[PDB]
């Protein structure tokens, strides 16, 4: 509603270098043992991506969505809860809200009155835990909805794990004639540093025919505490900007992209 | 007092014709976007009911023949086609200015084929004579038009003093008129003359509708 | 369902006061208005006043200080206080539901308020049977004579309201401080004198019920 | 909406926003359970093969004689003050008799309508305000008095009245198409798949002519079609059967 975090430590805009991340299947066309050349919104390989993290620092700034954005999430505690997409992130116009409340993935498009510092909160992390969410400071109200989607029910394990990052969740977000194509890729990792230098093909997750203009975005994050004196867990995410460059797609016999070349 | 001059006072409209009832008003106009009034219909055995509000809308219960229009002063009701179920008086209630007075009342008459009244008489019972009086009743029914003059005649001469009349208006279903006449006599006067005659003269029936009885019929 | 019949008055004397209680049914009394009128005392139909949808009351120019409306939302009864009633004010009062454009959508049966210096008189029913010499063809006529009652009205029925088709209810004749009403019905010979016929009456002013078999 | 529990008033017609779905429109045209079916600018036989951004099912009830006023560019008390249709209305209006459903003992007086308004409403607009208006400067401010009419008049729906007065549940099917991608389409009637025969095919996205035949290939869960090295369609996945 009006809750703004005061425990946010000020840090400079750190960044890293992506090796070959940000590659996806531009269409649903099967290909076997060929190199498909295509010019679309891909992340340039060996480019820089902004380094954001959430620890006891909390990064959720208003970031740009000019042409397209790539997400790479290294987590061991499942801090990421969704993304906010919109033009100005206010109730003046419609805005795409993607959120995961640990039971269902809600995807809606309304005149959401987003807060300046949105976040989710997990209560009672010490004793009789149950890892349940009760606080949702994403928005105040919503009117004039045009899209609504709710996934099947599930039980998310939001338990804070120690050691290295075990989950590598990568996503791509772009708008093609109003069709918001969302890609996904989940793979295990053993990472104790910044973004890993490797290769991973991102498959399409969903296609949302919404038809709105997105110029800014934010990232939702979960918190833990047993309302500004909250602390974050242990997770990190990255932001890479896509560009319309030519790329090769090395398809194997099974149809998966095993390698790619930034022209 | 809004002077709503509803004219004419009555009309004899036959089946399959058009009725016209005017309503002149002065106070007032420019309510929101129009200056129309309400219409009603009162049967002789039922209170009135709202037919047309703002002179441009129908109401459930009656057919769609009831319509009309009107200028800033004059308003007209149009019943087309008229049938033998419109024996009722129509009014015009002003709604643009207070008081909400009504019209003079235009009574539409079912112009059907003429008919003569029935023939029947009720001699007095012994209980009537016990009370001291003697009331005879003469029952004339199913006649049209309403022009009828019932008069009694004792054996001595014509009696026009204790002649009673009860004018029943044209019923909704029964499109004819009805009237019950009686005579006020006493026990001593009842035993004076032998017979007593109920004479009647109807506009259509050239011959008089007469019905008498004897005092011994009790 | 929608019926606003009146009750309460029995007989009124000149230059007196009396209230009329009107039953409410078919709509909510708290949100709907209630009109009040008379029944053509001489010239055409007149208008007395109106109680709006939970507000104030409006009345005619002449009946501004004489007549008053009082709406009881707890008992669902609308009282109509009358004052300075003269002999020329004899008429039937009606209640009606207030419409959208100040209209009177639905109406009630009302009650006849007779203003006169004369005193009330109960009814006296007598049987009206045809003469022994009356000739017919398997058909007979009957009637019930309500002679010597005051004030109006009086309800006449046949066998507790069994016959409604051929029954004819005539108006009452004005006599010297009295009224004489007549009723009639045409029935076949199989119903009389073969079967018994009982004529009932109801006088709302005196609440008198006189039974009389013809 | 067709089998709703109850319809709203004609001045407070419920705007049922529908988006991101598919449904047949001729299913109601060939239902024979309606009293009125008149579309404006589109035929019901071709409406199944049309996609739109969003649609609205405006639910309300009106009398039989009042159905004539529900039309684009038509005047009336319920057209100008309660629910106006635009001149370029490319949708469809449907209705059916609800005398056996909405009627009550002695008549249903729960339905209401705006007899008049100070000004005419725009197309696809509703007004639930009970503000009254006077002829002159006499302020009423709530209760009536001195010629300030109440705009919301009640409906009389008797169970034994004529056909022109019985209640009719109307549903105005509005259609809208904007720069946003079309989300509301109709059903694309598919046919039986024929294998090992030279037959013309029309799949979800791709069309052409060729011999349809199965194989031992395996596409990915998201891959719907397939092409050879020269960008020519060499294999596809049947949309119905995986």
């Amino acid at each position: 509603q009006c809750v703004n975090l005061t425990t946010r430590t000020q840090l400079p805009p750190a960044y890293t270098n992506s090796f070959t991340r940000g590659v996806y299947y531009p269409d649903k066309v099967f290909r076997s043992s060929v190199l498909h050349s295509t010019q679309d919104l891909f992340l340039p390989f060996f480019s820089n991506v902004t380094w954001f993290h959430a620890i006891h620092r909390f990064d959720n700034p208003v970031l740009p969505f000019n042409d397209g954005v790539y997400f790479a999430s290294t987590e061991k505690s499942n801090i990421i809860r969704g993304w906010i997409f919109g033009t100005t992130l206010d109730s003046k116009t419609q805005s795409l809200l993607i959120v995961n409340n640990a039971t269902n993935v809600v995807i809606k498009v309304c005149e959401f009155q987003f807060c300046n510092d949105p976040f989710l909160g997990v209560y009672y992390h010490k004793n009789n835990k149950s890892w349940m969410e009760s606080e949702f400071r994403v928005y105040s109200s919503a009117n004039n909805c045009t899209f609504e989607y709710v996934s099947q029910p599930f039980l998310m394990d939001l338990e804070g794990k120690q050691g290295n990052f075990k989950n590598l969740r990568e996503f791509v977000f772009k708008n093609i004639d109003g069709y918001f194509k969302i890609y996904s890729k989940h793979t295990p990792i053993n990472l104790v540093r910044d973004l890993p230098q490797g290769f991973s093909a991102l498959e399409p997750l969903v296609d949302l025919p919404i038809g709105i203009n997105i110029t800014r975005f934010q990232t939702l994050l979960a918190l833990h505490r047993s309302s500004s004196g909250w602390t974050a867990g242990a997770a990190a995410y990255y932001v890479g900007y896509l560009q319309p460059r030519t790329f090769l797609l090395k398809y194997n016999e099974n149809g998966t992209i095993t390698d790619a070349v930034d022209c | 007092n809004i002077v709503l001059t509803q004219s004419p006072a009555s009309l004899a409209v036959s089946l399959g014709q058009r009725a016209t009832i005017s309503c002149r008003a002065s106070e007032s106009v420019d309510s929101y976007g129009n200056s129309f009034l309400h219409w009603y219909q009162q049967k002789p055995g039922q209170p009135p009911k709202l037919l047309i509000y703002l002179a441009s809308n129908l109401e459930s219960g009656v057919p769609a023949r009831f319509s009309g229009s009107g200028s800033r002063t004059d308003f007209t009701l149009t019943i087309d086609p008229v049938e033998a179920d419109d024996a009722a008086t129509y009014y015009c209630q002003q709604n643009n200015e207070d008081p909400f007075t009504f019209g003079s009342g235009t009574k539409l008459e079912i112009k059907r084929a003429d008919a003569a009244p029935t023939v029947s008489i009720f001699p007095p019972s012994s209980e009537q004579l016990t009370s001291g009086g003697a009331s005879v009743v003469c029952f004339l029914n199913n006649f049209y038009p309403k022009d009828i003059n019932v008069k009694w005649k004792i054996d001595g001469s014509e009696r026009q003093n204790g002649v009673l009349n009860s004018w029943t208006d044209q019923d909704s279903k029964d499109s004819t008129y009805s009237m019950s006449s009686t005579l006020t006599l006493t026990k001593d006067e009842y035993e004076r003359h032998n017979s007593y005659t109920c004479e009647a003269t109807h506009k259509t029936s050239t011959s008089p509708i007469v019905k008498s009885f004897n005092r011994n019929e009790c | 369902q929608v019926q606003l019949k009146q009750s309460g008055p029995s007989l009124v004397q000149p230059s007196q006061s009396l209230s009329i209680t009107c039953t409410v049914s078919g709509f909510s009394l708290t949100s709907y208005g209630v009109h009040w009128v008379r029944q053509s005392p001489g010239k055409g139909l007149e208008w007395l006043g109106v109680m709006w949808r939970g507000g104030n009351t409006d009345y005619n120019a002449a009946f501004m200080s004489r007549l008053s409306i009082t709406k009881d939302n707890s008992k669902s009864q609308v009282f109509f206080k009358m004052n300075s009633l003269q002999t020329d004010d004899t008429a039937i009062y009606y209640c009606a539901k207030n419409g959208g454009a100040h209209a009177m959508d639905f109406w009630g049966q009302g009650t006849s308020v007779t203003v006169s210096s004369a005193k009330t008189t109960p009814p006296s029913v007598y049987p009206l049977a045809p003469g022994s010499a009356a000739q017919t063809n398997s058909m007979v006529t009957l009637g019930c004579l309500v002679k010597g009652y005051f004030p109006e009205p009086v309800t006449v029925t046949w066998n507790s309201g069994s016959l409604s088709s051929g029954v004819h209810t005539f108006p009452a004749v004005l006599q010297s401080d009295l009224y004489t009403l007549s009723s009639s019905v045409t029935v076949p010979s199989s119903t009389w004198p073969s079967e018994t016929v009982t004529c009932n009456v109801a006088h709302p002013a005196s609440s008198t019920k006189v039974d009389k078999k013809i | 909406v067709f089998n709703a529990t109850r319809f709203a008033s004609v001045y407070a017609w419920n705007r049922k926003r529908i988006s991101n779905c598919v449904a047949d429109y001729s299913v109601l045209y060939n239902s024979a359970s309606f009293s009125t079916f008149k579309c404006y600018g589109v035929s019901p036989t071709k409406l199944n093969d049309l996609c739109f951004t969003n649609v609205y099912a405006d639910s309300f009830v009106i009398r039989g004689d009042e159905v004539r006023q529900i039309a684009p560019g038509q005047t009336g008390k319920i057209a100008d003050y309660n629910y106006k249709l635009p001149d370029d209305f490319t949708g469809c209006v449907i209705a059916w008799n609800s005398n056996n459903l909405d009627s009550k003992v002695g008549g249903n007086y729960n339905y209401l309508y705006r007899l008049f308004r100070k000004s005419n409403l725009k197309p696809f607009e509703r007004d639930i305000s009970t503000e009254i208006y006077q002829a002159g400067s006499t302020p009423c401010n709530g209760v009536e008095g001195f010629n300030c009419y109440f705009p919301l008049q009640s409906y009389g729906f008797q169970p034994t009245n004529g056909v022109g007065y019985q209640p009719y549940r109307v549903v105005v099917l509005s259609f809208e198409l904007l720069h946003a991608p079309a989300t509301v389409c109709g059903p694309k009637k598919s046919t039986n798949l024929v294998k090992n025969k030279c037959v013309n095919f029309n799949f979800n996205g791709l069309t052409g002519t060729g011999v349809l035949t199965e194989s031992n290939k395996k596409f990915l869960p998201f891959q719907q079609f397939g092409r050879d090295i020269a960008d020519t369609t060499d294999a596809v996945r049947d949309p119905q059967t995986l």
